[PDB]
């Protein structure tokens, strides 16, 4: 049985930097890719990144910029950084854990644990 | 160079210089010693995986029993006692052959010859793998035979080899003189 | 960057009906894809993996296929709750994408 | 002594002329005296045993094969390395900082050993950015990213490498896209090598300390020179 | 460590367990074929010159046959490979004897003994060279001297061996005393 | 069966006075018994062979000589490395930008690791500055200054090298400076590398990898320390 | 002939029976004939000889002990080396500035192919700080600091080397505190190696050139990597 | 590799294919003569320290006296020389030995049996020390026992196998034949 | 059949750049010293410098501070850059193609295949 | 450097003499030289390398001799046509040096 | 006989440089540890610091900052350099030769050679 | 660092009696300790060293003892020459510290 928890506040300004944090319990933290995601209002899905135990990340290009993912193995947290968000960076927010299988053919990749979503919306009111 | 490691003196009164695979070093695990007469070979040939084995495995022994061993390897160690006790090169050779497509040893298993009445064994050789298996013993059966013909003809030569280091030339020289004076001798009388 | 075009945009049908939907990769891909429902309210929820292996449970209703660039989802008899937006996911080598997403409705 | 021997190996020299001729000359003269599940060669059973390396555990490293994807070198009974060929990468930077974590001191010094020894005896090596690795808290994780003649590339001698520190339930894993030469290629894009505690792992193949003892040999064989003074 | 690398079956019939030199391993291009008791030399010794080159060209072959050979050498193979096929020390013995200014073995030339009947062959030695020259075949005479008295007593010793893997000693002594004791009979008669 | 193997070699054992013996009383029984263009040794015909090493050439290099100044070590049919001893130098830096060249990886792999072999062979190599190269569009040439006891100097070690490298046709044009211990001095001031195309050039000595396989367990051997951690 | 060497060795052949029914035959065929300070098996004698090393002088190095802190290391009839475990330090910084010495090139050839030798054959050194050097004026002086299980450490390795260097005599100096497997512990803060006049300092062991032909062999054996292209 | 280096001729014309230490080689200055009989075990030994100092020793001597000796030292020339003298694995296997606390070879002294009368001597081997002194020969006697017994059997085999070189087993047995016919004839005539 | 095309302007001012440049048609590129000389009214010839296919270069001392000397061996050809001229560099310019035999004593070098020339005049008018 | 001195400055001689132009260098010379002749209204022409060797199209009668640093041009029996500026060159590693040069004139 | 002949001036004023030399005439210059010790008034013995033949020094702490000292092999002589002195560095100041002893137990090391002192007065007047 | 308390501060003894100084480290000595005696107008003058042995022209009543952390010097019958002021004297590698002295009076 696994939970991500999620932390973090959802109502911004323009220019500011969201701070999420995601907390895992339950079974390892080491061999997963601890993702972000989201999903502006009236789109799909959005993968932000990932990070694993090693501190290793991959960002979606279209944010590279702005995006900055870390975890601390501690206490088995990871967290996300999005600086100067503007009205395109509503969204609800999902910390997800993924798992990569590579070992033989055919390869496969999952979300297989999310956490419950925070909605994230900025504005000048 | 070439290995030089000398194997600590056997656990077998069967075999007074030979040596003696204890319980644990084998997979079925049973006490199983080997010759003088085939431990020797191990002091001069240089592509016997078997001996390597042997050496390997003693020199662990030993290591153990007279340093001060711990859960913690110093694998400085190995790394410097390795070429005193086995031949890399027969390692290499094993690679070529895997590489090429040639049955080849993995050092896992053994055959030897073993007479049902005396109890006295061949050195044994690898058991050449090929394609994930063992080579099937009709395989190899030629060599099986070549084997069984060299402990015959070897057993006899060692006869001789050992009378030889007892009896002077010169007294059979004697002895044939002696006879043919007789014969001589005794062709005078008739 | 392999990306994942989903068909139909929309889908309408009645219970117990055959629901196919379909994933195209803009070349050969890298790991077979993901499927995900998607309801308002609540995360998406992992429905098959390896583009035919059912996560944990996940009714044996749900069926995946597929190779290449095709690959396809499918509900046998759908139930009311099969009712839901449904997503292709493919990753790369640190590189994750989604599918736009297709909407299955009554 | 000798008469006693020569009786018991009768059956296998009756075909000699020698050996008949001496057999009747000497009844004769002493006639003459009185009157004044396998079986070889019928005598032979073909027997084995089996080393069991394992007992030689506390001296030596024991390589040995799990499955086509995992394979092991394990140091004593405690610790060692898991290497992994796989497509998905576990380190997506360029750095590998082997200075600050000799000067930290916190890993495994065989193990770190053994990693040299491996990355010495890869054959004419010269892509460092093919080479990750991380050593932060005393850990020990080296990736070999073995994307691209293929006789030419990091992959092969990686790969070379490889077959021969795992030797014994490499092969499965090897040689998929048979090569020129010796050369090795495979459809895995990376070969990673972490730390791992001790498990009984060998399930394709015995534990052997064969592999690495040969590969000692191999080291800065067939290295490039970087610099003019080494 | 010490050369493994064990000969391929030998191209002709006239030498069961000998080696054949093809026509295009010869610059006068046409086969020579050496017997197993020349042969079998290379498999213990480690100062043969020609030993090392039967080796080296068994293991070219070998490659060429068993891999998928191409235009573009992969060096690393013979690199990995030397040490299994020739003993370095060799050459190094022989460029230590070209700086001191004693006659060396460059390994291009060899010399060897045929009868000329029975056409058996001694093992090839290197033909040396100094100052920018074979040496004149007077000047190693003695080497030539010593290689036919080999010749000769090694193959009577041969048929020794095979004697005494053949018929046990204790026939030879049941023999002896059989006929002591006729000996010993035939007297009391006269 | 040895009865004959006896009479045809009649004429070398009857200096033995045990033969002589033995021959007289067999005679003697058997009588009683009726009663009641080089040859040695006279047989051995002194013969020679010229091993063809060209023949070889898939599988390793081949060096040869063709004069006082020019000599070759062949990769294959179709290239090689010229190696000229020279008072023209055709590089005038102080650069080998040996690391770029890796990077590029436009060179051919055994070419790179025969240059390996020799630089790695020089005995106690300490002037950086007396080496220089290009490597630009993958080309090989390596350029070593021998110009200045004359043992610990950069020309003696090179000069080494080359003359195992290139074995058997080297002395010509070496040993003209004569000096102490094992140490050789040439009049030339340059020794030069460079890639070529497969031709017959060994008009001087035949071809042969001896030199090369011999350098093989020379690399290192005589390498200084520059820094600590290697 | 073989008959007067028979005569010879007639004490230790009689125990045997066969000789004593061959001798017995002999005289009955004979008859019937004419009727028509230590000693081994009583002959053998114990005797010794000890080699003068010292006569090597000219083409290999010699070692050889004075006492439990001093050691040396000769070469020729001038020069060498000087070994010295002590507790007091000469050199208080971090430096050891090879490359510029190599650039100078003051030092004795055959000096510093020693020194590199002995570092180079220090297994896992991974500490550059602990080894502190000065070159100036061609002068050799190199610093291995020893303070600090002991196996994983800079004091065990550099000992080692020391112990295969000065082999014969170090054992004096040496495992004091008694280690884990092979490794080695002293009281000595301070392993110190400077160029030196030569002088007869064999009073504890005979010269002898075994330790540094050993040690030839280890060079490079156990080095860490520190970069991917070394 | 395997060490290559051939000793130079002999100084001594007791010993023809022998090897002579000078006066100068050991400590107690005076030349001890060895025979080619203990010194072509040197030949083919692994494991032989007194043979890889002969070795040494001889290329000592053979390259002050073929090259321009000087004080400065080439350590080039015995750098890449040493393996063809010696086996380093037999310096490894002292080494070995003295961490394990097994008495072991340092290389300075070597004991040999020499016979009374005839002046033939063993090979030497290296007088094993041990906690910092040589041991006491008490200590290895059994092992000087053993000597002297190959010193006998070995003489004796030797014997033979020249025999066999220069007697061929054909006359052997046509004189047995010759001798059986004999015996068979003038039984008839009683 | 060697010839070395030459071309660049002769007419320039002080303080200018003067740019000449030689290609050569016949015969390979490599093994060559390509080379620049220059002969002043009233004086004697004067090596200005050299270049082979591996763009190593050898100068006049008395002008290396404002000459350099470059290689195309895409066309076959190589460059002579004089900056900052004065009155003293008024002189007849000729690329030439120079080999240096360096394999036997005597070593032996020479200048075979000259170019046509060209007169530079730097003045005021 | 090794640097050339000619000798001397100018010959006057009339066609048929015997011609010789002299070139010093102040250390012994690292190649033997080379000996241009030049007109005006041309460039120069290569007449003898390696001190010794006549070029491509060069009459029989020019011959050169020398070593050390001592170096000698010869025309036999000169022709209208070579009267003319002659050169002696050198190169040491990557510099070349000319001579100052010698008229010959009717 | 080992004289050590110290020289330097002693009249100082407060932020000026002291600067001191000894000149070991007897005996070697290596195998020593060339010493600096001082004197305040009414105050103990004071180590200021040591240099050996290699120029390898080790210095007091409290007056690591501003103190320096050197070596000159070719005469066999040593400095002692304080920069900024103020009055609390008025004091009598000794050149000794220290030897060590460190290749076996006990250990020791002693100042066996001592120069005559120069008296140093740092004021205003 | 090691540093040195001497006991006493001051020792007022008649001549003839038996002095006794002593030296205490903070920590196990890293070398056995020096004494040295010092009289106003001259250098100090080494006395002992190891901690036991005399330096030269030393007098045999002067002695030295001690090990661990505890060092003492001994006069057994001073002479009036012996009053001065004496100081004990460490060093660990590159850190010499001396005692802060004992007046040794009449
Ligand atoms: C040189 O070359 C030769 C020839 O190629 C190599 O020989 C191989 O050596 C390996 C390694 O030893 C051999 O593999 C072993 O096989 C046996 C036998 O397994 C068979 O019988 C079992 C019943 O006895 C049965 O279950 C097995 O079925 C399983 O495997 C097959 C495939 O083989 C599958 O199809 C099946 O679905 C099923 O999975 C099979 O028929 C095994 O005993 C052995 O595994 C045990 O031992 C290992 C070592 O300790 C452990 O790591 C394993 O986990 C396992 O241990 C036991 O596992 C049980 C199952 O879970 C568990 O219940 C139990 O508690 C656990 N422990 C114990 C103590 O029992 C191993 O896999 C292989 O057969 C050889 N190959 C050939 C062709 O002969 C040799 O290795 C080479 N040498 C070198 C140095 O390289």
């Amino acid at each position: 049985q696994v939970q991500l928890q999620e932390s973090g506040a959802g109502l911004l300004k323009p220019s500011e930097t969201l701070s999420l944090s995601c907390t895992v319990d339950g079974e390892s933290f080491n061999g997963f890719f601890w993702t972000w995601i989201r999903q502006p209002p009236g789109k799909g899905l959005e993968w932000i990144g990932e990070i694993n135990h090693l501190a290793s990340t991959g960002y979606n290009p279209s944010l590279k910029s702005r995006v900055t993912i870390s975890v601390d193995t501690s206490k088995n947290q990871f967290s996300l950084k999005l600086t100067s968000v503007t009205a395109a960076d509503t969204a609800v927010y999902y910390c997800a854990r993924g798992y990569s299988y590579g070992f033989a053919w055919p390869n496969y990749h999952y979300l297989d644990v999310w956490g419950k979503g925070t909605t994230v919306t900025v504005s000048s009111a | 160079g070439t290995f030089t490691w000398t194997l600590s003196d056997s656990e077998g009164k069967d075999t007074p210089g030979g040596y003696c695979l204890t319980r644990w070093m084998l997979i079925e695990a049973e006490l199983k010693c080997f010759g003088n007469t085939a431990v020797a070979k191990c002091n001069e040939k240089h592509d016997e995986e078997f001996c390597d084995m042997l050496r390997l495995f003693d020199f662990n022994k030993q290591a153990i029993q007279r340093l001060k061993a711990e859960a913690q390897m110093s694998i400085q160690l190995i790394n410097k006692a390795v070429n005193a006790l086995i031949n890399d090169q027969l390692i290499m050779k094993n690679h070529l052959r895997d590489i090429m497509g040639i049955p080849y040893c993995n050092y896992s298993k053994y055959w030897y010859l073993n007479h049902t009445t005396t109890g006295r064994t061949s050195l044994p050789k690898c058991w050449l793998v090929s394609n994930g298996s063992y080579l099937n013993e009709t395989h190899f059966s030629d060599d099986i035979e070549q084997q069984a013909d060299n402990m015959i003809t070897e057993m006899l030569q060692k006869e001789y080899m050992e009378r030889q280091g007892k009896t002077p030339l010169g007294l059979v020289d004697l002895f044939v003189f002696s006879t043919s004076f007789y014969l001589i001798s005794i062709f005078l009388h008739l | 960057e392999i990306v994942l075009t989903q068909s139909p945009a929309t889908l309408s049908l009645s219970p117990g009906e055959r629901a196919t939907l379909s994933c195209r990769a803009s070349q050969s891909v890298s790991s077979y894809l993901a499927w995900y429902q998607h309801k308002p309210g609540q995360a998406p929820r992992l429905l098959i993996y390896g583009a035919s292996k059912r996560a944990t449970g996940i009714p044996s209703r749900f069926s995946g296929s597929g190779s290449g660039t095709d690959f396809s989802l499918t509900i046998s008899s759908l139930e009311p709750e099969d009712f839901a937006v449904y997503y292709c996911q493919h990753r790369s080598d640190w590189r994750t994408t989604f599918g736009q997403g297709t909407r299955l409705e009554i | 002594g000798q008469i006693v021997t020569f009786f018991q190996e009768v059956p296998h020299v009756i075909e000699e002329v020698m050996n008949i001729v001496l057999i009747a000359l000497s009844v004769l003269a002493v006639l003459k005296g009185l009157y004044n599940t396998s079986l070889y060669k019928g005598v032979y059973e073909l027997q084995t045993l089996e080393l069991n390396m394992e007992t030689l555990n506390m001296t030596m490293p024991l390589s040995c094969t799990k499955n086509n994807s995992h394979h092991y070198i394990m140091v004593g009974n405690e610790t060692g390395l898991e290497l992994t060929l796989t497509n998905t990468s576990i380190i997506n930077h360029k750095f590998c900082n082997l200075s600050d974590a000799h000067k930290k001191n916190l890993y495994d010094h065989a193990l770190m050993s053994i990693i040299s020894t491996f990355h010495l005896s890869i054959p004419n090596f010269n892509q460092y950015e093919a080479m990750s690795c991380d050593f932060n808290g005393g850990k020990i994780s080296v990736q070999y990213n073995l994307s691209h003649n293929h006789c030419g590339t990091v992959a092969n001698g990686v790969l070379q490498t490889f077959m021969r520190m795992a030797w014994g339930g490499s092969y499965i894993a090897l040689d998929s896209g048979r090569g020129n030469w010796d050369c090795i290629m495979t459809s895995y894009q990376y070969l990673i090598i972490q730390n791992t505690t001790w498990e009984d792992h060998c399930q394709f193949s015995r534990p052997s300390p064969i592999g690495y003892l040969g590969l000692l040999s191999q080291r800065t064989r067939d290295i490039y020179i970087s610099r003019r003074l080494l």
